[PDB]
């Protein structure tokens, strides 16, 4: 349900 | 001016490196060195919470003695102003609240959210202004200074905190919303990732240290998730009660003051801090792990990592919903009662589905319910937040405009619709009706020259068809920029270009088996400026790429071909405009010859193609080659004579409209067209309170 995606 | 301390770390020499201005390489130094020091961020945090783990706590028809009143923190950017009020008309009840953040670089979406406003008195907007980027830690800092705003209006005694913003839209009544948050008005709603926390922590990068400054995200570097609490997070939209944003607000103890300093310098801050507080509080038991919204993910189309100029980190959003879509709204499983995302320039009949389904048809013969207009220039805001490009298109567009007046009254005598153009365009808007893109319209003045009397004027201009198939999985192609790769588009609506873009090359896909296919970029003297082939998986749906051309770009209509095995498949044509605006100054001839007399080197490309020119049948006519250096030498009248037959050959003024009085006797009047931008548009028209406290 979160936005980021790692580096 | 050396730092503080050593700076080693290879992230904050990468900053350091990038930063733009001075200001910016200062507090990152500073930040690194106050975290190297160990002096930056919290190592231990106290846990108030006296449960073992998280809560997860556990109907809309009743009518409640005691309704909540909910204040609304909208937090909107960009210039989708319409449908910003369209959203607000059915959101909006007479014994709620508004409070309304407009992005400090959205000036002209602010302007009409102060007409809002200063309608109604249970609206008000943030007087501060924030640059709220993408994953920047200002969010949080934009929310906690709302709410400290709201605890201290003491005029407005609100229930809860309910975030939305401008691609929100409610998928259940104000009426049931209410009900439902009256029975439960001592919860908090959360909506938590639920899956491996080690992960979230790494793929939020939590475990780094990010430092908001010019308008970016600076990773500077590692750091602990400090001992103590459990770390959590999700979903960035939420509705939290009043007493836990007392809490959040005024609470000095160990774990709001440690949190308050940790999500200053984070990534994604109100993905996480929120849940983190509220589950480590004296509040965790009353924490629902559901935030009521349903949100469009499609990881397969927004994870682009699309934020990468923006943040020093890779990010995913939701995708709008489509037609298609409908039936999720329906879904009774669990409760939800608000939705994203929502754009009305990539799909407005799902919008309208919505509204009608929860309020209502209009009445027969309202207006304007399949159209959508977007304001993309205004005057106030200065030719110079244009570019040279739309500058002199614009200006092109209007001049069309004039032109179709001139010629659409027969009379023996004095014309009286012939025109000179005044200034500069006042007003520019995107034009589109059940979600097809019909092109400009361009608010202009200038003077009657029968009369001598300044009109002020409305002109809408169309893109001429120029896609053509030959005799298949093909279904469109197109050469524009900045292209959407999440919603499949071009955000550059007109496909305006200049001769510095550097234009892109998409094709549309059906299914079938698999195929290749050759594209070729022809300039406007058959100069064959990039030729590659391309595989079409069974499974593509769209396919592009932006092909290495030297710059500037030859002036003029391009044509882009697709074959199968030299068999003639399709073509598109797109127009490089020469400018007649340099720094939004009329164009001097030596800029003018360096800008339009096509590459610096003697070719678009390392590779040359000459071999190809034969074979596809586009030979180069010496008489046309010449005739184009004639033209890239030209200013003044001349170059305007050259731009606007380019134009008006691949762009067609539909009609023209006056706003006020008119000397011209075939010239209707703006308000009464469909097409303007001053027609009636009722859906996004925002009028008196009605007796049961709604707009809509
Ligand atoms: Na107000």
């Amino acid at each position: 349900e979160y936005s980021g995606g790692g580096q | 001016q050396p730092p503080k301390c050593d700076i080693s770390g290879k992230e904050a020499i990468s900053a350091l490196s990038r930063a733009k201005s001075k200001h910016c390489r200062q507090e990152i130094g500073e930040t690194y060195c106050r975290h190297k020091l160990g002096l930056l961020m919290p190592e231990k945090v106290t846990r108030f919470c006296p449960l073992e783990g998280k809560a997860n706590k556990n109907s809309v028809e009743y009518m409640p003695a005691n309704p909540v009143r909910i204040a609304f923190v909208l937090v909107v950017h960009g210039r989708a102003s319409r449908q910003l009020q369209r959203m607000f008309k059915a959101i909006y009840h007479k014994d709620h609240f508004y409070y309304i953040h407009v992005d400090k670089r959205s000036n002209y979406l602010h302007r009409q959210v102060l007409q809002v406003s200063r309608q109604y008195s249970n609206v008000r907007v943030t007087p501060w202004r924030m640059a709220t980027i993408w994953g920047g830690a200002s969010l949080l800092s934009t929310y906690l200074q709302s709410m400290r705003d709201l605890l201290e209006m003491t005029d407005w005694p609100w229930d809860f905190f309910i975030n939305l913003s401008a691609a929100d839209y409610p998928i259940r009544t104000n009426d049931q919303l209410v009900a439902f948050l009256s029975r439960y008005r001592d919860m908090n709603f959360l909506k938590s990732h639920g899956r491996d926390n080690a992960r979230f922590i790494r793929k939020q990068g939590l475990d780094r240290l990010f430092l908001e400054c010019d308008a970016h995200m600076w990773r500077l570097g590692d750091r602990r998730i400090p001992e103590g609490i459990a770390v959590d997070g999700g979903s960035d939209w939420f509705l939290l009660n009043r007493r836990f944003v007392e809490y959040v607000t005024f609470s000095t103890d160990d774990l709001v003051t440690k949190m308050k300093q940790f999500y200053s310098y984070t990534l994604l801050p109100a993905e996480s801090f929120f849940h983190t507080v509220l589950e480590n509080s004296p509040h965790c038991d009353t924490m629902v792990d559901n935030n009521l919204r349903i949100t469009n993910w499609n990881r397969k189309l927004g994870c682009k990592c699309q934020y990468k100029h923006i943040v020093d980190w890779c990010g995913c959003s939701p995708n709008d919903f489509k037609p298609q879509d409908f039936h999720r709204f329906q879904q009774t499983a669990r409760p939800t009662f608000f939705a994203r995302k929502f754009e009305a320039v990539v799909n407005q009949e799902i919008i309208g589905q919505l509204d009608y389904y929860l309020y209502g048809n209009y009445p027969a013969g309202t207006p304007g319910l399949r159209s959508y207009w977007e304001n993309v220039y205004d005057e106030p805001d200065g030719i110079h937040s244009l570019s040279d490009v739309t500058l002199t298109l614009y200006h092109s567009f209007a001049r069309l405009g004039l032109r179709r007046a001139e010629t659409s009254l027969h009379t023996d005598g004095e014309n009286s619709c012939r025109y000179y153009p005044m200034g500069h365009p006042a007003s520019v808007h995107l034009y589109f009706l059940a979600d097809r893109f019909q092109g400009f319209l361009i608010k202009h003045h200038a003077t009657n020259l029968a009369v001598s009397k300044l009109e002020t004027l409305e002109t809408w201009v169309m893109p001429k068809k120029v896609f053509k198939i030959a005799s298949g999985r093909l279904q469109f192609s197109e050469v524009g920029t900045d292209w959407d790769a999440k919603e499949r588009l071009f955000r550059n609506f007109g496909g305006l270009l200049g001769p510095m873009d550097e234009p892109v090359g998409m094709q549309k896909w059906g299914k079938g088996p698999n195929v290749t296919v050759t594209v070729i970029w022809v300039d406007p003297v058959n100069v064959i400026a990039a030729t590659y082939d391309i595989l079409i998986e069974s499974t593509a749906e769209f396919t592009h790429y932006k092909p290495p051309l030297n710059l500037p770009l030859r002036p003029g209509v391009w044509t882009v071909k697709i074959l199968h095995h030299w068999v003639p498949v399709a073509e598109t044509k797109f127009l490089v405009a020469p400018l007649t605006f340099s720094n939004r100054q009329p164009i001097k001839p030596e800029e003018a010859l360096k800008l339009h007399n096509g590459p610096l080197r003697n070719a678009y490309m390392e590779q040359s193609f000459q071999s190809l020119n034969p074979v596809l049948s586009l030979p180069i006519n010496p008489a046309q080659v010449e005739q184009a250096r004639r033209n890239a030498a030209s200013t003044g009248t001349a170059l305007e004579g050259w731009l606007d037959s380019l134009v008006g050959g691949m762009w067609t003024a539909m009609d023209i409209c006056a706003t006020g009085p008119t000397a011209c006797p075939v010239m209707q009047t703006c308000s009464q067209t469909a097409w303007s931008s001053f027609s009636p548009d009722p859906k996004s028209e925002l009028g008196a309170v009605k007796p049961d406290g709604r707009l809509r």
